[PDB]
């Protein structure tokens, strides 16, 4: 108590020998308060000498407040700037502390420092989790660049507007092995509904055009998700109408009858493009089709004997 | 085949055409979509020169009766929000004047079927400011949410107006908004951001006239002058020594606080108008040194000490 107030108030000598001025610190390192912290800064704005003032004031070991308050007053007096030292402190403390963040992406959403945001989010994401009323219009502009294997990978722990506009940012970074690797966390958004069921069919446009020519895994098991919701007439019949031989080779049997059965002449049209497989096209494809039609009895679809 | 009506009769006779729109949507409550739509489509449409005080009330009236027959439903929440947004942005300089009838009346409307009070009328100035992304500044939406006093807009105010840097160009209109926002949600990273702010600027504004800053909290006001004097010139300018010379003496707490700083930064007479003021404070002071009070000598008043 008696510390706190002297230390806080009492007029220094510009003399200070090194070993006094090592003894000033280490109380305000003990006693972390708002006027302790202040009149330790204006003093450091007259030394006639160098010295980093870090290696005795240890501002990781100090509480979350006295850190926030330390770095306010330090930067508003010295320069408005982050020279090295407050830069090799900040990328040690942040990442192991999300509380200790909190307040300090206020001072950083002011005077930007971008380089500075880049690193800890490269470091761990769950920084993004607890935010105050976070938005889209800034989250797309802090793409995460860490690598996808990180946010798809846990695509559930978000909200709800987030899944959206983080897919939106996996096609438009080209990131094809990370909406793979995580589909079944995905899936569940489409089906949901959203805050935007607008952003879902743009969404949508961009997974077939690139599954299209990208057969991988997901082909079947976005294509299987598609038609148990029959709200996407607007992209399967777009789907049958943009097709290329190659594409139609890889269409799993359970699949090309599961996409025409529960449809009429719109799907139907994708038949133009099986005739090249049918006739004088591949022996074991045809029979392996042939199964589905007679062990499921679509009749209706059997009406191709010539 | 029903390609719409041509936009002149829709402006035109627009009074006679939404009477039996209005009629059916009084029925259809069972239907939560049918009404939903309907009145997007109506507002969307709605003439410039109908933008007035009749037809506003007119949607709050019909929104009113399907609102209380139903109940707050994730769907029913949800869809209610982008409507009622939609309304309040179609009238938006309506709801915006300094005194707002229909925006006060409103809200004690819709408190009476949700979940939680402080989710409806939060989650209503989310949707507005993402329909007004470059008509309308937030500043103008805000001033008048928080003559509310909904305690979850204020919660948002303090997380924006702390943490957005502000445009270098801002009209006059605009700065007295932001301003009239810190003096009633005054806040630690909100005086931060206005001083980053000032630091920037290129019109002088003696600030004090817009700020009013012995109305807010003694943490409030102590806060502010650390973080000004330090950024602005190290020093005191005119309207800061007479704010100080007369918030000061009639406080106690504050005094305390600010007590250290002045004595740092040397400020004699500041201290001594205070004592001469109010004799008071040398017993109210924690641990005042012989030496502090033999520096802070009385001057005036030497017939109050003996005494």
């Amino acid at each position: 108590v008696y510390a706190q107030n002297w230390v806080g108030s009492t007029l220094l000598p510009p003399n200070i020998s090194f070993r006094e001025f090592q003894s000033l610190a280490n109380i305000v390192n003990k006693v972390p308060n708002e006027n302790s912290i202040e009149n330790f800064l204006d003093l450091c704005l007259k030394l006639s000498f160098p010295v980093n003032l870090f290696t005795l004031l240890h501002v990781s070991m100090w509480s979350n407040n006295n850190f926030i308050y330390f770095i306010q007053s330090y930067v508003s007096k010295n320069e408005n700037k982050l020279n090295v030292d407050l830069i090799t402190l900040l990328k040690t403390s942040l990442p192991g502390n999300p509380e200790l963040f909190s307040g300090l992406l206020p001072f950083l959403r002011r005077n930007k420092f971008m380089d500075i945001l880049e690193y800890c989010i490269h470091s761990n994401p769950n920084l993004l989790n607890s935010i105050p009323d976070l938005n889209s219009d800034l989250l797309l502009k802090l793409l995460p660049r860490s690598r996808a294997s990180y946010f798809a990978a846990n695509i559930k722990l978000f909200k709800c507007s987030e899944q959206l506009t983080l897919v939106r940012w996996l096609l438009k970074g080209q990131q094809l092995e990370q909406l793979n690797q995580n589909f079944s966390e995905i899936e569940n958004v489409l089906q949901n509904a959203s805050d935007s069921e607008l952003e879902k069919s743009e969404i949508i446009r961009e997974l077939l055009h690139l599954a299209m020519a990208n057969p991988i895994e997901p082909l079947f098991s976005g294509l299987l998700n598609f038609c148990i919701k029959n709200n996407m007439a607007d992209h399967l019949d777009e789907f049958c109408g943009n097709m290329t031989s190659e594409v139609l080779f890889k269409i799993s049997p359970e699949l090309l009858l599961k996409l025409l059965t529960y449809k009429e002449k719109p799907n139907g049209k994708l038949l133009a493009a099986v005739i090249e497989k049918i006739e004088n096209g591949d022996d074991d494809y045809i029979l392996e089709l042939l199964e589905k039609i007679i062990i499921q009895k679509e009749i209706q679809i059997l009406e191709k004997l010539k | 085949d029903i390609s719409s009506l041509p936009p002149q009769i829709i402006k035109r006779e627009y009074d006679k055409i939404m009477k039996v729109v209005f009629q059916a949507v009084e029925v259809a409550i069972s239907n939560v979509n049918l009404a939903h739509d309907l009145i997007l489509t109506s507002l969307k449409h709605l003439p410039e020169d109908r933008k007035d005080q009749t037809h506003l009330e007119s949607f709050s009236s019909l929104i009113l009766k399907v609102t209380q027959n139903n109940k707050d439903t994730p769907i029913f929440r949800d869809f209610f929000g982008a409507v009622t947004s939609s309304f309040v942005y179609t009238f938006l300089d309506l709801f915006l004047r300094k005194n707002d009838s229909s925006l006060v009346n409103f809200n004690i409307q819709i408190s009476k079927v949700g979940i939680s009070q402080g989710n409806m009328t939060l989650d209503l100035l989310k949707d507005v400011i993402r329909k007004a992304r470059n008509e309308t500044s937030e500043f103008l939406i805000i001033e008048k949410f928080l003559e509310l006093d909904d305690k979850k807009t204020e919660v948002y105010a303090q997380n924006w107006v702390g943490s957005t840097l502000l445009p270098p160009n801002i009209s006059f209109r605009e700065f007295q908004s932001l301003a009239n926002i810190v003096n009633k949600v005054p806040n630690e990273n909100s005086i931060e951001n206005f001083l980053d702010l000032c630091l920037k600027l290129s019109f002088p504004v003696n600030l004090f006239t817009l700020l009013h800053v012995s109305m807010w909290s003694n943490n409030n006001f102590i806060y502010f002058i650390q973080s000004y004097v330090s950024k602005n010139e190290n020093k005191l300018n005119v309207d800061l020594i007479t704010l100080l010379k007369t918030s000061l003496p009639g406080n106690p707490e504050l005094f305390s606080g600010l007590l250290p700083f002045l004595r740092r930064n040397k400020f004699m007479d500041i201290l001594e108008y205070c004592i001469h003021s109010n004799p008071n404070l040398l017993n109210s002071i924690p641990d005042l040194n012989s030496d502090l009070l033999l520096k802070l000598l009385p001057r005036s008043r030497a017939s109050y000490f003996a005494a």
